[PDB]
RNA sequence: GCCGUUGCAUUUUAUGGC
RNA sequence: CUAAUACAUGCUUAAAAUCUCGACCCUUUGGAAGAGAUGUAUUUAUUAGAUUCAUAAUAACUUUUCGAAUCGCAUGGCCUUGUGCUGGCGAUGGUUCAUUCAAAUUUCUGCCCUAUCAACUUUCGAUGGUAGGAUAGUGGCCUACCAUGGUUUCAACGGGUAACGGGGAAUAAGGGUUCGAUUCCGGAGAGGGAGCCUGAGAAACGGCUACCACAUCCAAGGAAGGGCAGGCGCUUACCCAAUCCUAAUUCAGGGAGGUAGUGACAAUAAAUAACGAUACAGGGCCCAUUC
């Protein structure tokens, strides 16, 4: 990847270099996700030279949602557990009011699971049915409650569904893409739009409506009442 | 740091304890005491430094130590004053106390022995040193000089730090506390700045209020501000000068007007206000004393929304030009520098009661 | 040698690369860009771990002299030194030997 | 510490002049 | 002459093994005659799918494919000790799926002017359907049959803009200048031709064979490169320390990248002197060229 062709999520300015971070191959895209060398260094400080960068990922720090990734370029993309073992510090990947990616300092046991959305649901081979959730993970064995667009809370000690979230007015929303990348309010109503994308209509508590497609839309828990612990400011912007 | 010792309410004035010493010294520049047993430092324009021991509040300052130079160390590297000492500061350690005055020079003593440890030139034939005050808890010295300059040294290692600039005539006084920011007046352009050391900024906060518009006043319902003689620093967020006619301006530092001045303290006597001599607060409180040649220290009590200031009374023990004014505690012991004239060689008028010495008044609770 | 006085601020904690960085000020009057060496020297003693724990480097000038402003490190032990410093700066400081190629 | 004056009688305490 | 990182060979373990059920007995922390069943790739066919996808059996198919003779930290567990079972930590391949990186087809939007351009296309596919071939892939994409169709007046098509195309970068009327040879990509060509290859990704010419122009060497048999850059006409060196990429990959590399040469059409600051002192000496200077 070269300069200019960034994403403005990473902050990084015009200056210092020619090319960037490409993001490796992964289960997260190339165009939502941070690279691990624009984590520690260029969000984090922590670090100064791509060099120091190899150093610290060899010396074993790090582990994005318990698993090492000692690469340089790896795509953690969202509601990623970035462990800091050395000084005992625990991270969740979540987005600003701008669209860029927060530092928020989480516990120990909020470190201990994730929210994925499942993207789609078959009947796998030898008759056992699997969800596909939207980090690259697949889980297989799954109540069959769960069906497309549902959150699922995840065990992180083993690839088990802790709990699952279905897909309803009034349950507390993330904007996960869009102009409008960061909001919250639990749903206004739907809009069915045969042919695909599907609007998803949201009124925040400082009561104002905006409009989002479906691909965006990203429950995170019941109104008021959060499954994790939101950034300041809220989302409400 | 901000103001939270409230204790206005707490002095008990009207009976305060009210002595006077006479001591073997005319004009008697400055008084300096440190706290960590408390001692007290004496420069007069008689070029003598006396130490004194004032650990024992019911007692007078009894003598402990005195040091004289004379005409043997005219040249500037001589290791003694050869003329009139004008400010005096001792260190936080109680090790070191450093004087200074018409000589150009600055001598850093010995509290022990009272020796001679160090000498340094100013090196300038304007840099005559004023007011010398320390950072508190440091040891970097804050020197305002009569070339419109304040000069930072430090004392452990004996180098200097840097200048500061920009005053446009002599700087009198300059106050400070434990961080690293100082207040300065330069006396004669009416003006006070703040200056941030790293920083190496100014927030430049501007006198200079016409009577006349207060003959708009007179119509609603004096004298001129001319020399803004003193200037003290209440906390890290405020702090107060003090002018040339009895009125005492109370400064925030996010105003660029005076968010107060007091009109005539001292009082008057065509008619001539007294002038604001001596101006001591204590530290992070809401308690400061403003002292001139009337008799009588007059002590005020701040507000605690920081925007007005109220009499706390009038100590009548002190006949003579207070010059400078010391507060240590435990229970409060007042000290003050009474000398015949001004601190700046000044002529003083009819003067009741010509004397020199200290004054003591020790406030319970 | 007039009374050096080297100041040092923006002192954070790193412990996740075993050091402390911190921003070292040199104040020189009548004292002309001093050194490389006797800088490491006159930090490891408000530090007091040793010479060769003690990296430095950057030092543009004050304009006219009187100030120099560079950057400084300081490591918990001597392999260390070994392990997180750059290959040259160890060559510069004396604690390697630069194969050349 | 120059002088005067007072209570303890001067060390102690208070006041006037140079 | 002779090795393996070469070629051809075989258990899937204590008699296979593991699962369910069971006429009955007994209450249980249980036990039984007998009764059923089990890995897997390719092509076609049938059927279930109630609540042709998945999933399964069925009947055949293929050169009938796989099925752990593995690797390291340690020379590992266990008994009266058997050709024993394998392997404490985690490591590779293989079966299959998704994802990621992409790649390919596809929807909509989006530039000047022009009717002094009113009809365009068919024919040997233009339009539709049938069926087949072809490809990684649905598809007139291609071929045989049948029909005579499809677009268009708030405008199809034909035609000019010497700007190879836009997103974008500066002055900042947005009109405009410059670049579009663009910072990102797309079309062309590597002497000209046809055929062929590798890789998931090339139509590789900065891959191969052959044909054609075409010249260099010759010991006279034969062997060989593709007519190219660069400069004048108006003297070019060093280094991977940073960024990123690659690695037989914490080593190093990069005709990626970074660092010195070049100077009146212009133009930029200011040095070539500053301050004192005395004895001699005056017909010294200006205006009317005048008087």
């Amino acid at each position: 990847l070269k300069r200019l062709a960034a994403p403005h999520h990473w902050l990084l300015d015009k200056l210092s270099g020619c090319y960037a971070p490409r993001p490796s191959a992964g289960p997260h895209k190339l165009r939502e996700s941070l690279p691990l060398i624009v984590f520690l260094r260029n969000r984090l400080k922590y670090a100064l030279n791509g060099r120091e960068v190899k150093a610290i990922l060899m010396q074993r720090h790090v582990k994005v949602d318990g698993k090492v990734r000692t690469d340089t370029t790896y795509p953690a993309g969202f509601m990623d557990v970035i462990t800091l073992d050395a000084t005992n510090e625990n991270f969740r990947l979540v987005y600003d009011v701008k669209g860029r990616f927060a530092v928020h300092r989480i516990t120990d046991e909020e470190a201990s699971y994730k929210l994925g959305k499942v993207k789609k649901v078959q009947l796998g081979k030898k008759g056992v049915p699997y969800v596909v959730t939207h980090d690259g993970r697949t889980i297989r064995y799954p109540d069959p409650n769960i069906k497309v667009n549902d959150t699922v809370k995840i065990d992180l000690a083993s690839g088990k569904i802790t709990d699952f979230i279905k897909f309803d007015a009034g349950k507390l929303v993330y904007v996960t893409g869009g102009r409008n990348l960061g909001r919250i309010g639990t749903i206004v109503h739907k809009e069915r739009h045969d042919g695909g994308f599907d609007l998803v209509h949201i009124k925040d508590s400082l009561d104002n409506t905006f409009v989002t497609r479906l691909n965006n839309v990203f429950v995170i828990g019941e109104q008021g009442k959060p499954y994790i612990s939101l950034p300041k400011g809220k989302g409400i912007k | 740091g901000r103001v939270f010792r409230y204790f206005g309410d707490k002095l008990l004035i009207s009976e305060a304890k009210q002595s006077f010493t006479r001591v073997g010294e005319n004009n008697l520049t400055c008084i300096s005491c440190f706290q960590p047993r408390l001692f007290a430092y004496t420069v007069s324009k008689d070029l003598q430094l006396t130490k004194y021991d004032i650990t024992d509040f019911s007692k007078r300052p009894k003598k402990l130590k005195y040091a004289k130079g004379g005409a043997k160390y005219i040249p500037n590297t001589t290791e003694g004053h050869y003329d009139e000492i004008l400010t005096v500061a001792a260190s936080p350690d109680g090790k070191y106390v450093v004087t200074g005055g018409r000589d150009r020079k600055l001598i850093v003593w010995s509290t022990e022995s009272l020796s001679p440890v160090k000498v340094i030139p100013t090196k300038d034939r304007r840099g005559e040193v004023l007011s010398l005050a320390f950072r508190k808890n440091s040891d970097q010295l804050y020197a305002s000089c009569a070339d419109f300059k304040i000069r930072t040294y430090s004392i452990n290692q004996f180098s200097q730090l840097e200048i500061l600039y920009g005053h446009h005539d002599i700087v009198e006084d300059i106050s400070a506390l434990a961080m690293e920011r100082c207040v300065t007046v330069g006396a004669r352009d009416r003006t006070a700045m703040l200056w941030k050391i790293p920083d190496e900024t100014r927030l430049t906060f501007r006198g200079g209020d016409e009577p006349q518009k207060l003959l708009r006043r007179w119509m609603k319902e004096f004298f001129c501000e001319g020399s803004i003689d003193v200037v003290s620093m209440v906390d890290d967020f405020h702090f107060i000068t003090g002018s040339d006619n009895g009125n005492i301006c109370l400064w925030s530092l996010a105003k660029k007007k005076p968010i107060f001045t007091e009109r005539i303290a001292h009082g008057i006597l065509l008619l001539q206000p007294f002038w604001i001599t001596s101006l001591y607060a204590i530290p992070y409180s809401n308690v400061f004393i403003s002292g001139s040649w009337s008799g009588s220290l007059k002590v005020w009590k701040i507000s605690d929304n920081l925007r007005s200031f109220e009499l706390l009374g009038e100590l009548s023990g002190a006949k003579g030009v207070v010059t400078k004014i010391q507060v240590v505690e435990s229970k409060f012991r007042i000290l003050a520098s009474i000398a015949k004239e001004h601190r700046l060689g000044r002529w003083i008028a009819n003067v009741s009661g010509a004397r020199n010495g200290i004054y003591s008044a020790v406030i319970d609770q | 040698s007039d009374a050096v006085t080297i100041r040092t601020r923006k002192v954070i904690s790193n412990p996740l690369l075993a050091r402390k960085q911190f921003v070292v000020d040199v104040l020189h009057p009548n004292r002309a860009n001093v050194s490389k060496d006797e800088l490491r020297e006159k930090l490891a003693e408000v530090y007091k771990a040793e010479k060769d724990a003690v990296s430095v480097f950057g030092f543009r000038t004050q304009f006219g002299g009187g100030k120099s402003v560079g950057f400084g490190l300081v490591y918990n032990s001597v392999a260390e030194a070994k392990k997180f410093e750059p290959t040259y700066r160890l060559v510069r400081y004396g604690l390697a030997e630069k194969v050349e190629k």
